[PDB]
């Protein structure tokens, strides 16, 4: 955390994005940034969910302690862990993320670019970027720890979840520092 | 910004590529401002020499000025009075041909380039909006050229740009592999909009609000891109007018051949590709065009092909499914496109008669679906599914029913998909169905509007004394729907909905609902164009094998 700090707690704590309905982007290439800090077992980080009658989605997840991504952009679903690390303690990590397409590459503070390139042959398109669930309430499984300073294809979306601007959607047991 | 009249009688925009002096013309029309002029400006390298049949490498650099004040000659082609690719062209063109070749004849493959339409009015209420204008045949013809925008860029104060672009033989001849892969075309079309989003803010444009729009066959460009990992960026919204990237004469499947009957009518027999590639090269903008090479009826010889990049898959597939962007999409096909389908078969009484009818759908079933040896079924199930057993006598309602086929089967049918995929997949989707058209001689009386009938009424020619190209004799009609036209198209181009920045409410397309818009005479918004018949074609046919 350096940068507009943002804490999240116990119950029910989660923030709800929404895309103006007319714009919903769809990229070949996605790139989110965002760096926590948790104490829990299982759950759901962060999830954009595209619309409705699309399985397009992107979904960083706590499971076992090791924050890990799990993708479909259109045809079987992705998904890049680094299953070694019991990194859901207290402590803050930095985990960046690349996509282009079906390739894609995840990067916690400075470890290696652990990468996955799935032969089948992916799809390279997500469709109608409309909802951005940080906190997984929705998702069934939530996350206790928190986020700070997100940077999501140019689009900061927690320096705007401040400012109160038009689009975001804040309801949960959640903090600025 | 010093010689005061004489620098403002012919403005001086600094390009990237140097200072280009235009040309300030005003219109007839009483209602309609002045426009800015920049005929005949430089996108791209002439692909000359060495680059011929290879993607397209930016423009110079002058200093000075550059007089940018007339068009320059346009690509090869040669148009055989006919054998050419009738069947699919424009009403507008087929026939009336004769001096519709002012932009003929001056043909230097040096040819890549673009006119520039900018509106004089001062908007002190701000950048004004783009409308590149993709121009249509079967590929292998025209120019943009041909098409004076200036009318519709003053009209709703949006800027607008025809462009040239490599053609035919020059411009989409593939081997299907490495040596030639093939799109060159929509590639140049494709610098074009580099160019553009580039450039256009120094005239008075905004790069965020450029929209691509086309005729049909040029649609098809227009469509494809849509699909290419090459477009992203350089445009947002589309017209996609009078068909797709899924018509049968779309998308070029086997240039293998098609380039073997051209290489071994050239003295360029060697069987190994890259070496054949350099034949072809060197011979000439001449003899290469000046060959006679006949597609498969209803098909191209030279167009675009599924190469592996610029068009990375099957148009089907790709829209199928997932992979354009999200583009805000407008698109819309004419009541009777079809027209040149039953020509001859007509009588001087005025239909077609059943034992020439039957000819016709079998004349259909025969070409479009070869090899599946079931058909027949198909056959006489397209033709029970395109008689009106009402009047099953009536010849004037078989004759209607003959170009309703084709022109469901080729343009309205495909239309709604692609209007349907698009909607899908949160693309805000806009559609209309064309029923007007300007009447005159060649076209019949009794032709409902045929293809390329939208045109000018999308250009606004009905606010001028018409046209070679446009000979139809203009009503005050025509003038005051080529308004709610240009008004329809421009807001479209300005904001994402023909409505918004004395009419009615056209609304969104989306396939619960399937609202389309009636652009005749009075326009009134329906629902489900075709349905019946256009859910006959894409779902109990392809149920065959
Ligand atoms: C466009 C054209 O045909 N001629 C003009 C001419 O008037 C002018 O003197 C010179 C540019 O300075 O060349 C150009
Ligand atoms: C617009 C229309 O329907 N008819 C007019 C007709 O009145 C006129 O005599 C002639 C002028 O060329 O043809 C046209
Ligand atoms: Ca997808």
């Amino acid at each position: 955390h350096a940068g507009t700090t943002y804490i999240f707690s116990k119950g029910g704590g989660q923030i709800t994005y929404k895309w103006p309905p007319n714009d919903r982007p769809s990229t070949r290439a996605d790139r989110l940034a965002i760096g926590f800090s948790t104490v829990q077992k299982e759950a759901v980080l962060v999830r954009v969910d595209s619309s409705s009658g699309l399985g397009d989605y992107l979904e960083l997840h706590i499971h076992q302690g090791k924050i890990g991504v799990k993708f479909n952009v259109g045809t079987d679903d992705i998904a890049i862990e680094e299953s070694n690390a019991i990194i859901n303690d207290g402590k803050y990590h930095v985990v960046r993320f690349t996509r282009s397409g079906g390739n894609a590459t995840l990067q916690v503070d400075s470890w290696p670019v652990i990468e996955r390139y799935p032969a089948g042959r992916q799809l390279t398109i997500f469709n109608s970027q409309a909802t951005i669930i940080i906190g997984g309430k929705e998702q069934g499984q939530p996350f206790q720890g928190q986020l700070s300073g997100l940077y999501y294809n140019g689009l900061k979306v927690l320096n705007m979840a401040a400012e109160n601007d038009a689009n975001i959607a804040i309801v949960g047991n959640v903090r600025l520092v | 910004d010093d010689d005061k009249l004489a620098a403002a009688q012919y403005p001086v925009v600094n390009t990237n590529y140097g200072k280009i002096r235009g040309l300030r013309t005003p219109l007839p029309n009483e209602i309609l401002g002045p426009v800015e002029q920049y005929l005949g400006v430089p996108y791209a390298s002439p692909p000359t020499g060495e680059r011929r049949f290879q993607p397209p490498e930016p423009p110079s650099s002058w200093t000075g000025i550059r007089n940018t004040t007339q068009f320059a000659a346009v690509c090869p082609q040669h148009l055989d009075e006919r054998s050419l690719l009738h069947d699919m062209l424009p009403i507008w063109f087929t026939a009336n041909l004769d001096t519709l070749m002012t932009y003929v004849q001056d043909q230097n493959e040096d040819c890549l380039y673009l006119n520039i339409y900018v509106p004089t009015e001062d908007d002190i209420h701000s950048k004004k909006p783009v409308m590149v204008y993709i121009h249509g045949g079967s590929y292998m013809e025209g120019t943009g050229n041909m098409i004076d925008g200036s009318i519709l860029a003053s009209y709703g104060n949006v800027i607008v740009i025809t462009i040239n672009y490599r053609l035919g033989i020059l411009g989409f001849l593939s081997t299907g592999d490495q040596a030639a892969k093939g799109n060159y075309g929509l590639l140049d079309q494709i610098q074009a909009l580099r160019w553009i989003e580039e450039n256009v803010g120094a005239f008075g444009g905004d790069p965020k609000r450029v929209t691509i729009f086309g005729s049909g066959a040029g649609a098809s460009c227009v469509s494809l891109l849509t699909l290419s990992h090459y477009s992203e960026g350089l445009f947002q919204k589309a017209i996609i007018q009078s068909g797709t990237a899924l018509s049968s004469w779309a998308v070029n499947y086997q240039p293998a051949k098609y380039t073997r009957i051209l290489a071994d009518k050239v003295g360029c027999n060697m069987l190994d590709t890259t070496d054949m590639v350099e034949c072809l090269r060197n011979k000439n903008y001449k003899e290469l065009i000046q060959q006679t090479i006949t597609p498969a009826t209803y098909h191209i010889a030279f167009g675009p092909v599924i190469d592996g990049d610029v068009i990375p898959d099957d148009p089907q597939i790709l829209m199928e499914q997932g992979e354009f962007l999200n583009y805000d999409i407008m698109l819309g096909v004419n009541q009777g496109e079809g027209l040149k389908f039953v020509d001859g078969i007509v009588d001087n009484e005025d239909g077609v008669t059943p034992n020439d009818f039957d000819f016709s759908v079998s004349n259909f079933v025969d070409n479009l679906y070869g090899y599946p040896e079931g058909k027949d079924t198909l056959r006489e199930t397209i033709k029970f599914m395109y008689t009106d057993w009402a009047d099953k006598e009536n010849p004037e309602t078989r004759r209607k029913t003959l170009v309703a086929l084709f022109t469901d089967h080729q343009w309205v049918a495909p239309a709604v998909a692609t209007a349907d995929l698009h909607a899908q997949y949160g693309s805000p989707t806009y559609f209309y169905a064309f029923y007007h058209h300007c009447q005159s001689e060649m076209k019949p009386s009794w032709a409902d509007s045929a293809h390329g009938d939208e045109v000018p009424y999308v250009f606004g020619i009905p606010m001028i004394g018409p046209t070679e190209l446009f000979s139809c004799n203009f009503s005050k009609n025509d003038v005051m729907l080529s308004a709610v036209v240009m008004t329809y198209w421009t807001n479209f181009a300005k904001t994402g909905d023909p409505n918004q920045p004395e009419e009615v409410a056209w609304s969104r397309y989306n396939p619960k609902d399937q609202l389309y818009l009636h652009i005749g005479l009075k326009p009134r918004v329906r629902d489900h164009y075709r349905a019946t018949k256009v859910a006959f074609w894409l779902e109990l046919v392809p149920h065959l094998h």
